[PDB]
């Protein structure tokens, strides 16, 4: 029972715990499930990678995060005693709010309790404040792990700043560096390694990692992301990552 | 001019772009995914100049679509739209629109104003037989817009052919001259804030008559016409108080005190801009504020008990919904007699009478304690302080909420308590089988001189009030109701109205205070 479901009712309580767990377990993996993509601009772009941001800009500003998951671990690669991962379920209203229909179909099969989210969902505005005081973000020596984390960190910036994403692709990076001094995108690392391609679940098969929790859920995916990083580091990178080379790079950007 | 049929991105060529390094300007956007509704952050993209909302499940369209003043193209093909908004006529820059395969019955007359619209699509909509006849004619696009603009003249907004007769004044008593007395006029008015002044509620009211910029000017002309020595207001957006009501009213000689209904939210500035509350003004030439208060329940004045805690949860609300100020009569208009003037607004609807009833007991119980705190040090001798109370209780005159104030007490079994009948905790608020308080108040509009103080389509009743301590105060005159026959000549179903700014009526009433000795 490593994963822990977090709702608005039992939120402020858990944050007290994470405040104390983050000291000994500073590495944090992260994944988010959102209401899919809906918007795609058209026009002249400075580069293919430039568009990719502009694409990620529209949809992050336009849609609300549905669910978040965070796995706290130490540099060795060990989960803490008690619950290892916290699955944060946000307040998403099926009627008023916007979403792609196919995106909701996949989340229903994954087991998201949409109705319970509306009634007992977390208020993003308030959640930002708590995550700010905790200190996980914007702290020297806290390192972040993620796979396909364009949108992932996209939503996180909008939450903590409570604003639309900057227009300049440059303005977006400078802000991301502050809240998260050290980031390692799991996919950007896979580009360097041989015979590593495909989605996340496809990587788990290559690395022989058992799947815990409901597949393709924000909470479960977060746990699989962190473990798949430590064994990937021990295997193809010799238990070490060059910051300057790989720190601060998100796939597709 | 034509947008490219391929809905595909394009990149500048690498060699020329990179060397020159021109920035990426993207002015076209698409939305897909059979979405149900739209988001507000979309209307913030003022720079957009062409929008593709085709093939979706869009039920309606918000009026904030007009926030794209630069938009020169719009596509709503194959959607589930029932009708278009009226603010669409303010999008002059638009030069091409598509509405194909929707559930459109008739197009809005404001649409003809778009004199720059060169192309229009309507195939697949249930439009009147005549509309489909114009669209078939050669250059039927231009011809149809002219028609929709011809019908917009039929509306003839702001005719204002009728004229408002004045409101009559009634005299209840002469000012007795046995002892020296002070005479001051009071007003009570719920101005209907903009946040809760939507057309969905007041559908009989045109949108131009609901616009706050339109009402705020007609409202203030009413407060200045009455020139009350005390003005009490409800439903006043915080922004508008400091930047409009307190501005225009100082020029006439007032000094007010505001307080928002909610404080614990701590929302963003924009959210806090439209929060309403109760304000109190007063002529300086006659009054001088001695204190200010925003009423709240200390929550410890009661005897600590699980029942009171278990009860208050079902009743308490984060909103304070109450304001009060203590004034002083200037020598010229030794004893230094003061006056407490309270103001309250109950938002809750009739069905939640138990909340409004307990909230009221809560409100007044806190008032009595505030008076005593001031009646000790500031009172010359021991040491009564009067109370001029005006509120919008959202309660009719027979209700229990109103029985408690007029009769000085309420029975613990009153119909309005509902589940809370006979709860021991209620007995604490009184100073048995009945809840009583020290005050002995009396309504200023007793006998139903105004048939109704809130005239809407579905509700006519008396919910605004002005009370006073009878041993100390009396009422010499009240501003009667509007000539009822006029309301019929003009077929006024409800309010607000072109000629009536709020949904409530104003309660101007003249009072009389008794001065002893010199
Ligand atoms: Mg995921
Ligand atoms: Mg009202």
């Amino acid at each position: 029972q490593r994963i822990c479901e977090v709702w608005a009712c039992n939120l402020d309580e858990e944050m007290k715990k994470i405040r104390q767990v983050i000291r000994k377990y500073n590495y944090v993996a992260m994944d988010t499930e959102f209401p899919g993509v809906v918007a795609r601009p058209i026009g002249e772009f400075r580069s293919n990678a430039d568009y990719q941001y502009q694409l990620l800009r529209c949809n992050v500003d336009l849609l609300k995060i549905i669910q978040l998951g965070l796995t706290f671990m130490n540099e060795q690669g060990e989960y803490p005693p008690g619950t290892s991962t916290w699955q944060f379920n946000f307040k998403f209203n099926l009627t008023e709010d916007m979403y792609a229909q196919d995106s909701i179909e996949l989340l229903t099969t994954s087991g998201i309790q949409f109705k319970k989210h509306e009634e007992e969902g977390i208020e993003t505005q308030y959640f930002a404040e708590l995550l700010m005081t905790s200190g996980v973000v914007l702290c020297e020596g806290v390192k972040w792990l993620s796979f396909h984390s364009g949108y992932d960190f996209g939503y996180l910036i909008k939450i903590l700043t409570n604003s639309n994403l900057p227009e300049e692709e440059l303005d977006f990076f400078e802000i991301l560096r502050l809240f998260f001094p050290v980031i390692y995108d799991v996919k950007y690392l896979m580009k360097s390694c041989k015979n590593l391609k495909g989605g996340l679940q496809e990587v788990a098969e290559q690395l022989e990692l058992e799947r815990i929790g409901p597949q393709h859920q924000a909470g479960s995916d977060s746990l699989l992301t962190g473990m798949a990083f430590f064994k990937m580091r021990e295997m193809f990178f010799e238990d070490h990552i060059d910051d300057a080379k790989y720190c601060g790079h998100l796939y597709g950007l | 001019y034509e947008p490219p049929d391929p809905r595909r991105m394009y990149t500048i060529m690498s060699s020329e772009e990179a060397a020159n390094g021109k920035k990426s300007h993207w002015a076209e956007l698409e939305i897909s995914g059979k979405v149900r509704s739209l988001s507000a952050s979309l209307w913030s993209l003022t720079h957009l100049t062409a929008l593709h909302l085709s093939d979706n499940s869009l039920s309606r369209i918000p009026s904030d679509i007009a926030k794209l003043h630069n938009l020169v193209y719009l596509d709503l093909s194959s959607n589930k739209i029932r009708s278009l908004p009226a603010e669409l006529g303010n999008m002059v820059s638009l030069r091409e629109l598509h509405l194909n395969n929707n559930l459109l019955r008739v197009l809005p007359f404001e649409l003809g104003k778009l004199f720059q619209l060169q192309t229009l699509g309507l195939k697949g909509n249930p439009l009147t037989q005549d509309i489909l006849n114009l669209y078939q004619e050669p250059d039927g696009t231009r011809r149809l817009l002219n028609y929709l603009l011809d019908n917009l003249s039929g509306t003839a907004k702001r005719i204002t052919t009728e004229q408002p007769p004045p409101r009559s004044w009634i005299m209840l008593q002469e000012p007795d001259r046995t002892r020296p007395t002070a005479l001051f006029s009071v007003m009570c008015y719920n101005v209907l804030c903009d946040k809760y002044a939507t057309r969905q509620l007041y559908g009989y009211c045109p949108s131009w008559a609901l616009n706050w910029d339109y009402r705020k000017k007609a409202i203030i002309q009413e407060i200045l016409s009455c020139n009350a020595d005390i003005v009490s207001l409800q439903e006043v957006e915080t922004e508008q108080y400091y930047s409009f009501f307190l501005v225009e009213l100082k020029e006439r000689g007032y000094n007010g005190f505001f307080s928002p209904k909610s404080r614990a939210r701590t929302m963003s500035e924009q959210e806090r801009k439209h929060v309403d509350g109760c304000a109190i003004f007063f002529k300086t030439e006659k009054f001088t504020l001695v204190q200010k208060h925003t009423v709240e329940f200390n929550q410890l004045a009661m005897a600590n008990s699980e029942g009171s805690e278990a009860m208050l949860n079902r009743v308490m609300t984060k909103d304070n919904i109450g304001v009060a100020v203590l004034l002083e009569l200037r020598k010229e208009s030794t004893e230094k007699q003061l006056i407490l003037v309270a103001n309250a607004h109950m938002h809750w609807d009739p069905e939640y009478s138990d909340v409004k009833l307990v909230q009221t007991m809560m409100f007044l119980s806190e008032v009595k304690n505030i008076i005593d705190k001031a009646s000790r040090n500031l009172k010359s001798s021991v040491g009564t302080i009067p109370l001029v109370l005006c509120a919008d209780l959202n309660s009719l005159p027979d209700s229990g909420v109103v029985e408690y104030l007029s009769t000085g007490g309420v029975e613990t079994n009153h119909k309005d308590f509902k589940e809370l009948r006979y709860n021991e905790s209620l007995t604490n608020f009184s100073c048995n089988g009945r809840i009583t308080h020290g005050f002995k108040l009396q309504s200023a509009y007793e006998s139903g001189l105004m048939p109704y103080t809130n005239y809407t389509f579905d509700f006519k009743g008396i919910i605004d009030y002005i009370f006073y301590s009878k041993p100390q105060l009396n009422t010499l005159g009240i501003l009667g109701p509007l000539d009822h026959h006029w309301l019929v000549e003009n077929n006024i179903s409800g309010c607000p109205h072109p000629l009536i700014p709020s949904d409530h009526f104003s309660l101007f009433a003249q009072l009389e205070l008794l001065l002893p000795f010199l």
